């Protein structure tokens, strides 16, 4: 098992609406991949999370808080997104 | 340490949905 990935949906510009997306968690790190080209155009240490919150419907990662850490995306799975994360910076910690 | 997290992301996350997004 290694780098996971999920389809979530984020806000871009241009609308108001979110964008299906590609996620990409990494035993190193996240990031916002292009569902369209499958390459990455964000990244964010895994070890850099303060605290995240998977839902039903939506996840979200706390990294920044001191300004803007929370990232967040449209996912009926996040548990699957978090706890990986969260199985990942058990390990990386 | 768990507690409200959820909700305080979850709350954030509405911050997602309003109209901005990332303001860039």
């Amino acid at each position: 098992y290694g780098v996971s990935f999920f389809l979530v949906k984020e806000k871009m510009k241009g609308k108001n609406k979110l964008v299906p997306r590609l996620l990409g968690i990494t035993k190193e790190c996240v990031m916002r991949v292009d569902e369209k080209t499958k390459e990455v155009i964000q990244e964010w240490s895994l070890t850099n999370i303060k605290r995240w919150a998977a839902s039903p419907k939506s996840f979200t990662l706390d990294f920044g808080d001191y300004q803007d850490g929370y990232y967040s995306v449209q996912t009926t799975e996040g548990e699957q997104i978090a706890q990986l994360i969260a199985g990942y910076i058990d390990i990386i910690l | 340490d768990i507690d409200q997290m959820f909700s305080t992301l979850l709350g954030e996350m509405d911050l997602l949905t309003q109209s901005l997004g990332v303001d860039t």
